RNA sequence: GCGGUGCGCCGCGACCGGCUCCGGGACGGCUGGGAAGGCCCGGCGGGGAAGGUGGCCCGGGGGCCCCGGGUGUUACAGCCCA
RNA sequence: UGGUAAGCAGAACUGGCGCUGCGGGAUGAACCGAACGCCGGGUUAAGGCGCCCGAUGCCGACGCUCAUCAGACCCCAGAAAA
RNA sequence: GCGCCGGAGCCUCGGUUGGCCUCGGAUAGCCGGUCCCCCGCCGGGGUCCGGUGCGGAGAGCCCUUCGUCCCGGGAAACGGGGCGGCCGGAAAGGGGGCCGCCCUCUCGCCCGUCACGCACCGCACGUUCGUGGGGAACCUGGCGCUAAACCAUUCGUAGACGAC
């Protein structure tokens, strides 16, 4: 019927200043704001989901166009309630400020 | 303008810290932004205590600047001030907000049922009186 | 899914700082009443700064120099323009979500606006400091369209006023067609109350 | 340091009734009203006792620079009461050697023009400030008398003719020529 | 030394090595305010070899614990004698605190010296800390609080917290 | 079926071990064999003084009500000593 | 050491650059941190944490200061007597 | 062959996964209700009464849906659904309010009975705004419209050439 994932917005690369680490990506999970707010999303699964000009098989039905980068939140990122996560390919530099879904099943409770 | 002052023996309900929630009774005041507070029937420990941390409230407690622990739990238990603080609006919608952090998933959707057929017949009421409202004139 | 933020009574750079980041983070930002905001320090520094800015002009052709944007919309805008990388993408793709007004125009006259209290100059400068307009900084440095701009808002100040009036009566018949239904709402209201929802 | 209160009260006489609207202090009297809008000053103002006989100011944690802005308050409050009850009137002399000062009052006391300035054909307009109006003392030989409440009008007004009459480009020691305030006094004796 | 923290008042008692001339040297106690033991112990020998001809190779450290406060819920006035470098010549100053805990006072003390003075940890020492009465105190930032029926209050409460909505719609309220 | 090597492609789970970052409990030692504090206003005796409670005089706030000052050591509050 | 002084000329000692990238100093042969095979996890140094720009969006602590030329970090990048 | 409307296909671009329709504003003060009073075309003062760590709260509010058949109870009739006119909108006009009738049920909301549907045999891009945007084309209906620009020629208020 409904949404099932929390909706992270893709900030930006895991970096220093003058370097950064693409293996990496940093999430900004909306409505959580600290590190005592971020324990319950640590190890769930992400998803980049979008969708490009040629069709590709889909598990459960019918060949779409949409397409999927899985990752998995790793860390909590800094003292104000951002997540370090981390893809099975690197994600692509368009997608930054961009929609990704934090998923509900590794689940905890 | 000014109502609540910061006197010798005035009630101030703790915001955060350590103790955030409970009811300290101002003793004595160290200098202009710190003051000793003592809130034994409440489970306050005799301590220093910023004045940004305290939200003060319109209970007074009279005793001398610098009584002992004994002098202001009897005040507080004469008084009546922990019994009379529940009976406050202030008290009411804290302990409303606390129970609907508290709720659970089956009581949240008991809870969307009572307020759906509620929002109904206060939808109908109301137009029915726009009724009477609108034919007085016209 | 559009933040419609007041500018009335904001700090510049405060302000600037934390639309220069929501935009970045994909939102779409529209800052309206751009005059309203106000600039700490007093009006005569204020203005002296401005003044300074318009001295800089490319020297062998000033239609390639520095343009020195004039209303009070304009002003705020080149100031979240410094905070961006503006000669990249992601810096154009930010600029291009956010937009300003000067006044409040119509598809926002009729929403409400959100307040930064982070950027707000009531909690943000001591009540004793000096403090200056950017709608009256643009005027003394070259604004024209701050008589109009009055008028303007002064209309939809009445028009909105006449509305407020009348969602006060619906109010208060919300607050009849409550207290008659006493006796047949009384055991709906109670699983709203003991959730803390009414108490 | 910070000051923990600094307060000043001012005794107000009967016949007269002073109204708080947070900062805004409204004085109704005799001969007229007069609000002025305190929100600059950032004070704590309260009006005591049956008649409403007494208005005190208070400042609380405020350092040196705001612990001033107290008598002046005070000092606002009762030359607002003096020019509800008794008005203001500033007394204005021309001195001169050779070419007299004619003064001729035009739109009710309102507007005043002085002719022969130093033997000047050029003829100056200065204007009063609301609820000032000019007259001249009658076998007098040459006095203003500006008549007002509010003191500062009345004297901003007097200041606009003080300025008026300069001597350009010559000895201010020897030219002592002009209209000068004579004496500040109230145009009701107590 | 850097006071960092809240310091620690220190009882260092200290004495020279025997040798053959003077089997029992005399024993000298001392009071470092100061952030632990490892820096108190250091500040000892610091005082000790500028009054005595006394030094760490030859003496040794007879007992160094920490003084705890013998009443720390009891309002006092500390009246500190100071000796500090400036930018030309080196100034004694007395200074009064209101606090519990005479290390508090010490700390405190530090603060003030650091923030209207721009004094650091090293350039100050610390001669004398003495609690006093209410009527023997000379600064009236300290005396006005001298008052059994003590009333203010608290004006203008600026809102703290400000990123906790970061978007609301109300403007927030100053008078409480 | 018992052993060996593998999955056509895309996926998930489980337990074991190494390295890590954390969270929650519970036990004990020392010190001035902690400093204060709480409960018997601990009960007794004597003192002392002020950020002075009772008791009284002042200026004032009303139809007789609380303030600010004076006096001084227990009273219808309390604090610190030996 | 010579010269009024020099991003000047000439010495002693140890360390660097030259022969050498890397993180910080916006930028820079020499400063500060630390020296490098090709990678994943962890954590630090010296520096940072409004936005550019990773990280204070802590309900951080105590003061100081208003500047019609404020002030704002080794080397260091513009000041004195008064 | 063009526009204004009344089927089934294709390419190609992507983001998205419920809505908030609004006082003005003060911050050493606010907010909502009141009757005596003067301006003004039903506002806005003094006056009384609540509330104020904002509860007529953005820490908020509104919506809320697995679907269908049976019987009841509560709650609706002054209701739900779609028709032609009745009145507005200019700062970047904006899709709404209200009545009759042409209009058809008696369902819809909330407690309780009654059985059902690929019960696809532990598993991933689920569920939306979507009759989206942009373009080549094929149908089947109506209603409508038949133009101008540039070159070429001429001019000389213009002019290197273009341009004018």
């Amino acid at each position: 019927s409904g949404r099932l994932w929390c909706k992270a917005i893709f900030a930006g690369y895991k970096r220093g200043l003058r370097n950064q680490r693409e293996h990496t990506a940093l999430l900004k999970i909306e409505g959580v704001y600290a590190r005592d707010e971020t324990e319950f999303y640590l190890g769930k699964r992400c998803a980049y989901v979008y969708k490009a000009k040629n069709n590709t098989v889909t598990p459960g039905g019918k060949p779409n166009k949409t397409r999927v980068i899985w990752g998995k939140v790793t860390r909590a990122h800094g003292n104000s309630g951002m997540v370090r996560a981390k893809f099975r390919s690197n994600l692509p530099a368009k997608a930054i400020g961009h929609r990704i879904r934090v998923m509900l099943y590794p689940s905890r409770i | 303008v000014f109502r609540r002052f910061v006197e010798v023996g005035r009630v101030a309900y703790v915001s955060f810290g350590p103790h955030a929630g409970k009811l300290v009774a101002i003793v004595d005041v160290i200098d202009q932004n710190r003051a000793l507070v003592d809130g034994p029937c409440t489970r306050v420990r005799r301590q220093a205590m910023p004045f940004k941390c305290m939200q003060l409230t319109d209970f007074i407690l009279k005793f001398p600047h610098s009584a002992r622990q004994k002098y202001v739990r009897k005040a507080w238990e004469k008084a009546d001030i922990n019994t009379k603080w529940a009976a406050t609006r202030w008290a009411k919608k804290i302990e409303a907000r606390e129970r609907k952090a508290k709720m659970t998933d089956f009581d949240r959707y008991k809870v969307m049922k009572a307020k759906k057929m509620r929002n109904r017949i206060i939808k109908n009421e109301v137009k029915k009186l726009q009724r009477a409202a609108l034919l007085k004139a016209s | 899914q559009v933040l419609v933020l007041d500018g009335r009574g904001h700090l510049l750079g405060r302000l600037a700082a934390i639309v220069a980041k929501q935009v970045l983070l994909g939102r779409k930002v529209v800052v309206v009443r751009c005059e309203g905001i106000n600039i700490s320090g007093n009006f005569y520094r204020n203005k002296l700064k401005y003044l300074a800015f318009l001295r800089k002009r490319m020297n062998t052709n000033p239609s390639r120099g520095p343009y020195h944007f004039r209303a009070p919309s304009r002003i705020f805008w080149r100031t979240v323009r410094g905070m961006l990388p503006h000669k990249t993408k992601r810096g154009q793709a930010a600029l291009d979500r956010l937009k300003v007004f000067d006044g409040i125009p119509p598809p926002y006259d009729k929403k409400k606006r959100m307040v930064v209290p982070a950027a707000l100059k009531v909690v943000r400068l001591k009540p004793t400091r000096k403090f200056a307009y950017l709608g009256r900084l643009a005027h003394e440095v070259g604004w024209k369209y701050q008589a109009v701009t009055a008028t303007l808002e002064e209309k939809r100040k009445e028009k909105a006023k006449i509305h407020y009036r009348k969602k006060k009566q619906i109010m208060r018949l919300r607050k009849q067609a409550e207290k008659n239904v006493e006796k047949k709402i009384s055991k709906f209201t109670e699983v709203l109350k003991t959730h803390g929802l009414l108490v | 340091m910070k000051t923990i209160l600094s307060n000043q009260t001012v005794d107000i006489p009967e016949n007269v009734d002073i109204s708080l609207k947070g900062r805004t202090v409204i004085v109704k009297g005799p001969r007229g009203t007069l609000r002025r809008d305190f929100n600059h000053i950032n004070v704590e103002l309260s009006l005591l006792g049956k008649k409403k006989k007494r208005l005190r100011v208070d400042k609380w944690w405020g350092n040196r620079k705001e612990l001033a802005t107290v008598r002046t308050i005070c000092s606002h409050v009762q030359n607002m009461i003096k020019g509800v009850t008794l008005g203001f009137r500033y007394k204005m002399r021309s001195v001169y050697a050779h070419f007299p000062i004619n003064v001729v009052i035009q739109e009710n006391g309102s507007l005043v023009e002085i002719r022969n300035f130093l033997g000047e054909k050029y003829i100056r307009r200065v204007r009063m400030r609301p609820g000032v109006a000019c007259s001249v003392s009658q076998a007098q030989k040459d006095e203003l008398v500006l008549e007002g409440n509010d003191i500062e009008l009345v004297s901003n007004s007097a200041a606009l003719i003080q300025q008026a009459t300069t001597v350009k480009n010559k000895d201010i020691r020897k030219f002592l020529d002009g209209i000068y305030v004579s004496e500040k006094g109230t145009v009701q004796q107590a | 030394t850097k006071a960092s923290g809240t310091l620690r008042e220190y009882k260092v008692v200290g004495r020279c090595l025997p040798t053959s001339k003077s089997p029992a040297p005399p024993l000298y106690r001392m009071r470092i305010f100061a952030p632990n033991h490892v820096v108190a112990k250091s500040r000892f020998w610091y005082f000790v070899l500028e009054l005595k001809k006394m030094k760490k190779s030859s003496g040794e450290i007879v007992y160094c614990g920490q003084v705890f406060e013998k009443s720390p819920l009891r309002v006092k006035n500390f009246g500190i004698w100071l000796r500090y470098d400036s930018r030309s010549g080196t100034h004694n100053m007395y200074h009064e605190y209101r606090d519990l805990i005479m290390a508090s006072a010490v700390t405190q003390c530090y603060r003030d010296m650091g923030a209207r003075h721009r004094a650091r940890a090293h350039s100050i020492q610390v001669m004398k800390v003495e609690e006093m009465a209410a009527a023997r105190c000379p600064r009236p930032a300290v005396k006005q609080f001298h008052d059994s029926r003590i009333r203010f209050p608290l004006p203008h409460r600026v809102l703290r917290r400000q990123h906790k909505p970061r978007f609301t719609a109300k403007r927030p309220n100053t008078f409480f």
